[PDB]
């Protein structure tokens, strides 16, 4: 026969391999495809869809509908945060379960720009200006508008365009970040503040909710496929 | 438009019916696919199809429900919700096979002083979870198919402990989208939001979606409509506000195959 | 019947190629080519009837 | 013509702005996601982007063998109250959870299936003895074919069913199967019943499980040790790995967020709290 | 013979 | 030797494989073929031949010649069925043993149109009109002419053309049906009724038989080869 | 001496081909090509001496 | 419990390759890993074991590390695993340049955290010269076979 | 609509051609020719009663 | 030249009929 | 897709060549070609701003 | 050399 | 086909 010499790797089974193998049902008449709507070609397409953030994971609000609602009110102006969030899209508990967070938990590395969009759900009569902030890592995380203003931000004026978007631009030392909590590849701080205050007339609710959404920009990518911690099978 | 045309002001006309709206938030075409009749290259049953056209592809209004501070949400299945709607329902029960697309128009107006936000989701194959931890996949046909009244979501899972006479119904928990996945992610399904300060309706144009060109409408629902309060209803300082929600749905490009005697289902 | 395609080279030491021959009659027996296409996310991210211009008001 | 391994778009440099163009303002009620990029809300530099989405193509995301079952067989003497153990498994990806969750990001799929078999054996009794190298028969029996009742009955003849005779200690066995569905795609979810209950019929007669379609969807794998028994007992296990090659998927879905509880979408009481405590204004 | 991609 | 790496599948024996192997009788002088009549190229050719249905499987008629005979008589018109049959060509006991039924039991899936032909075997002097029906699945199976008429049907007038054919058109949700009893891939209902009545003159038999045949149309196919349950070998 | 034929492709990820070389002198050693022909069923389904026209009376 | 192994991937547990790479500050390379597997009996008794199959699973930073030889993580739907058969050729795979930087740093003169004044010392602390705590993940190895009477 | 600007509402205006029970519930009225009127800045709404008759002219 | 893997014949559309053409009527005695 | 290169022949018994075909899509799977380049040591041996002429005084 | 089918 | 180095 043709002289051959068996090399290392011979007879192993690598679950990531890509070889040919014999067909157990030869000449099978395959059913043709039909043009079903909603075909997906790449998981990042799903990461670019806005999904809603469970911002308020307090002991009584978590795992209920309330976790998605961020309560605002018409109280006097303060420089104190409405919310504070770490830019760790796969590991921060508020981001890890969003569709983006979920897909990122099947990969080791992520890179690219993200965007946060907030929806005001108070009455038409309610007005207000808010400041949405992104502080790249390395300094004290912002707890006052004074610090948050110095970073990347959008001052949102509430009105007919119900929603506002802040883009978190890819600003990183490394070319990809890890999808776990890691200081070396930390992403920084997302926060929201009152710029002026929510103002309402009489006969109007004085408290209301905003909802927030996160999605990936067209420059966003992931790599090194891995199993997720978000599902298990005990026994 | 300098002639006045607006994203917010629409008119939809199907058959002998017209819907107007002056506070729309544009309208959605699910997966970018408009409804279509079955193409010859994708056809499967060989008999001449019936296509009732205007007699069935028209707007049918279902029973109006009521939104309050305690509302957890509502659901309907298609074609089930339309099974008793005029000649569409007739065509459905007379034929083995049927396919259809839909224009779904959810209606809910309030005032500049009210607030709240309804997530309106169209879900392909909206399988809901059952009330049982003694038997899985046990929801009966009768309870899976409420017809036009639809069903509701709950904030609490509660297992049926009657083993002698099981309820055999769904127990769809709201933050788990009634199916074990998180509601915050339901936005990957075709949707709109009725946020009362912005708009008073949702309009979703749904293509026929299935792993087959045509199927049993009586055995299988292609789409589910899920309406959930993303931000709760609120008004002035009233403790018990209420505003109505009305569903009007129109079948589109519907065709049927396999004519026989009429199906008479056990619905109770 | 050999199919010759190029590799996208990551770390380096011209175009480097690789060769593939299908050994079986059934396409189901073939390895995966990994030569896949991408599409735009629009059917999920912008399923609206009227085309969205991002600099314009989304509601007019 | 845009391929999965193409580099993503470059960042274009952008400077200060003061106009009626309002990219940042939007309205999510419409059902659309605002298509912004960094240069819409901040000043950017020009960057030549080299990253690609090659590893997150649907093919690449699924290009891995996952364990879907463990079958147990033995090679013991059949005796009046107990027979030599052969195994029977209903083909499915829903007995384990990891591949199931990945496929369930989507409603429908088409793929060619690659099955790889890892086979391990051991002695169970203390005694010294021995066994000679075992050969295993993995027979596919499709819905309708006679399922084996005994390790040695006529069905193992396989004149038409495909069987793999695997030799212990050789490379793990492997075969491919085409897209074999009776529909144009596999349905990961079926919101329906296989029977219509008719009024003129008893409730029992019209009943069927919710979300179930063909009772024997894909048939069974029956596995046996072909060897006759040894004086010493040997137990073996066949681990089955499934890889979806040449895959297409449709209609994205939120992933499973609470533990699987059966082949359907049902959930168990006490498992419904995926999320953990974290304060609103705590980083 | 050969195909080139 | 040429460097090689052994892949999974190595050394297995797949009974459905298709490889070359050495010849044990090299240079053997093969006898040439001759042109024997009756060559078959595809099993569906056999499925297109009409074979006779064992309709009457009563406890006393089954496994006897009588099972093939469907008795009619000149009784007054009724709307009650002469026969009722499920369109489950591989699993209904009346169809599973026909040549079509038998070939279908070596395959998992079937698709396409079928046809039933009935032969009247009464005397030339006997006349009659019958209704042959096919009801696609999903409603109450027809037990009265009233329901059967609403489905696919042929009104057969008895006369010189001895026989009549009803085509059961491929009408299915799925692209292929299973070759077992399965509700999801159920085919519906075949039935026969008296349209008027059998009428005979005097001096004539008042009862007679019809025989029925089933065969596949040119659009009929099967797939996924499998063993049959229709033969076994105990010990 | 390579024979290059096309696969009929079922599920998809041009014409895909596969290659075959016969290694032995005896045709009996070859694999099966599965490139088979179909014929019309007439010798079994219509073995009558006079050609049947289906719209016409079978007995005239 | 039955012993499975977990190893943090590194070239710094041994000295010879480490010294060669450290003639340089930075490097880029494709990595070839080859696995040599040897077994023995530990107890005196006669008994036997049948041929073992081993699973070498790569678990990258973030994926569930196995806690028991038989738990759900060994399912590997996404992690790459090698199932190696005892007595066959040593196993081998290649991996591309997988660094999150443009090159591997053999030396990092820095910390992964900045200690801030407004923060406790404990909270700002980190090891000198260490970058990502789980740089490259782990290899988890197990015998897939059930146990024998003999060890 | 002559209510205040602050008042909102949706109404259904119906035309049922003759021959069935005259509509006394929205359920029946919806099945005929109709317009769902959304109250807003365009103060008014029109339903056209199309000529639908057996005879070519009706009596007055 | 018709191969085993060729697609079977298309169904052609057909409408109502009223004629002396009698496809449904036949005579199995002929052996066909 | 075969790459044909020459060997540098040490002990002898024309140009002798060898052949290489890449079997895999990922360049990381390839063997090492060993076809490497050399460079001048200057960046380490003469990193001075003003070019050194060895016959001249290094300090002028 | 090669044959094409 | 072939490349020569
Ligand atoms: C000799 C061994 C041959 C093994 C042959 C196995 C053939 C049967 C393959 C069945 C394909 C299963 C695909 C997965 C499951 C379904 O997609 C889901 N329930 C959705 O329908
Ligand atoms: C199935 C087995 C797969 C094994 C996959 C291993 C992938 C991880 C490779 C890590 C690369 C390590 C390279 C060496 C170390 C670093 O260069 C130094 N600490 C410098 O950063
Ligand atoms: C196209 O394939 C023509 C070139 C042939 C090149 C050599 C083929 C190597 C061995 C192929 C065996 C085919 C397996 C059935
Ligand atoms: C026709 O075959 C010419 C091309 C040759 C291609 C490479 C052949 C691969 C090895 C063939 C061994 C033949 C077995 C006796
Ligand atoms: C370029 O490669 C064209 C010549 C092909 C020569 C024969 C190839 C020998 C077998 C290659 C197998 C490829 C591995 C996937």
């Amino acid at each position: 026969g043709l002289p051959v010499m068996n090399t290392p790797g011979s007879n192993q089974y690598l679950t990531a391999d890509n070889f040919q193998s014999p067909c157990a049902l030869p000449e099978f008449d395959v059913t043709p495809p039909i043009d079903i709507p909603g075909e997906v070609k790449n998981m990042m397409e799903l990461a670019e869809i806005d999904t809603m953030i469970p911002f308020d994971l307090s002991a009584t609000k978590k795992n209920t509908m309330e976790m998605y609602r961020v309560r605002l009110s018409d109280k006097p102006h303060t420089d104190d945060p409405i919310l504070c969030l770490s830019l760790s899209p796969a590991s921060d508990p508020r981001l890890s379960h969003t569709m983006l967070g979920e897909i990122l938990n099947y990969y080791t590395h992520w890179a690219g720009s993200l965007k946060f969009t907030f929806l005001f759900c108070g009455s038409m009569m309610a007005t207000g200006k808010l400041l949405v902030s992104y502080a790249p890592p390395g300094a004290d995380p912002p707890k006052k508008r004074k610090e948050a203003m110095l970073g990347t931000h959008v001052i949102w004026d509430i009105g007919l365009q119900s929603s506002c978007t802040m883009v978190v631009p890819w600003i990183s030392n490394t070319t990809y970040r890890q999808t776990i909590d890691d200081s070396f590849t930390e992403g920084g701080y997302i926060s929201v503040f009152y710029q002026t205050r929510i103002v309402v007339p009489l006969s109007t609710p004085r408290e209301m909710d905003i909802l927030g959404f996160v999605s990936a920009c067209n420059d966003f990518s992931v790599r090194l496929l891995r199993d997720t911690t978000h599902i298990e099978q005990k026994a | 438009e300098a002639c006045g045309y607006s994203d917010r002001v629409l008119q939809l006309t199907l058959g002998n019916s017209t819907i107007t709206t002056q506070e729309a938030a544009n309208s959605v075409v699910a997966y970018g696919r408009w409804p279509e009749y079955l193409r010859d290259s994708e056809a499967n049953p060989v008999d001449q199809p019936t296509e009732p056209d205007v007699a069935a592809c028209r707007f049918y209004t279902l029973d109006t429900v009521s939104w309050t501070k305690e509302s957890r949400g509502w659901w309907w299945k298609l074609p089930d919700a339309l099974r008793d709607m005029g000649l569409f329902g007739q065509n459905m029960y007379y034929h083995y096979l049927g396919r259809s697309g839909y224009t779904v128009h959810v209606q809910c107006n309030a005032s500049k002083f009210h607030q709240g936000a309804l997530g309106v989701f169209a879900v392909p194959e909206m399988c809901l979870a059952g009330d049982s931890n003694t038997t899985t996949m046990y929801t009966s046909y009768q309870n899976a198919n409420p017809g036009e009244k639809g069903g509701t979501f709950t904030g609490t899972f509660t297992p049926d402990n009657n083993q002698t006479s099981p309820a055999r119904r769904f127990c769809p928990v709201d933050y788990l989208l009634g199916n074990g996945t998180l509601l915050g992610n339901a936005f990957v399904f075709p949707h709109q939001i009725i946020n009362l300060r912005t708009n008073n309706c949702a309009t979703l144009v749904l293509p026929y979606v299935n792993s087959l060109s045509i199927d049993s409408m009586v055995k299988h629902n292609n789409w589910g409509i899920a309406i959930l309060p993303l931000a709760p209803l609120n008004f002035a300082s009233e403790s018990s506000p209420e505003i109505p929600i009305t569903l009007t749905i129109a079948p589109m490009c519907c065709e049927f195959n396999g004519l026989r005697n009429i199906t008479l289902p056990r619905l109770q | 019947g050999a199919q010759v395609s190029s590799q996208k080279v990551g770390a380096h030491e011209s175009t480097i190629n690789y060769t593939t021959i299908n050994y079986y009659r059934d396409s189901a027996s073939n390895a995966a080519s990994k030569q896949d296409f991408s599409q735009d996310p629009s059917k999920f991210t912008e399923p609206i009837k009227d085309v969205l211009i991002k600099t314009a008001p989304m509601l007019n | 013509a845009a391929t999965s391994r193409d580099a993503l778009p470059n960042t274009e440099a952008s400077g200060p702005t003061h106009s009626k163009e309002i990219p940042a303002l939007t309205a999510v009620e419409t059902g659309a996601t605002n298509p912004l990029v960094p240069s819409d809300t901040v000043q950017t530099r020009h960057v030549v982007q080299h990253r690609s989405r090659s590893e997150s193509s649907i093919e690449s995301f699924f290009a891995r063998g996952a364990c879907v079952t463990i079958m147990t067989v033995d090679n013991s003497a059949s005796t009046t109250n107990k027979d030599k153990l052969f195994a029977v498994w209903k083909i499915t990806y829903k007995d384990t959870v990891q591949l199931r969750r990945k496929l369930e990001f989507f409603t429908y799929s088409r793929f060619d299936m690659e099955l790889t078999f890892v086979v391990t054996a051991n002695f169970t009794e203390t005694n010294n003895g021995h066994a000679l190298n075992q050969v295993y028969q993995i027979m596919y029996v499709p819905p309708g074919a006679p399922v084996p009742e005994k390790w040695d009955d006529y069905t193992w003849q396989t004149s038409s069913n495909p069987s793999i005779f695997y030799t212990y200690g050789t490379a793990p066995a492997r075969i491919s199967v085409p897209y074999v569905g009776i529909s144009n795609a596999y349905s990961h979810f079926y919101d329906g019943f296989s029977k219509v209950p008719l009024k003129d019929q008893s409730a029992a007669l019209g009943d069927s499980l919710y979300g179930a379609a063909s009772l024997n969807d894909f048939g069974i794998l029956a596995v046996r040790v072909v060897n006759d028994h040894n004086p010493t007992k040997v137990t073996s296990k066949i681990r089955v790995y499934l890889k979806p090659k040449h895959i297409r998927v449709w209609c994205p879905r939120p992933p499973r967020a609470v533990a699987y509880y059966g082949p359907g979408v049902d959930y168990k009481d006490g498992t419904l709290t995926p999320l953990s405590t974290k304060d609103l204004t705590t980083y | 013979g050969s195909s080139s991609t």
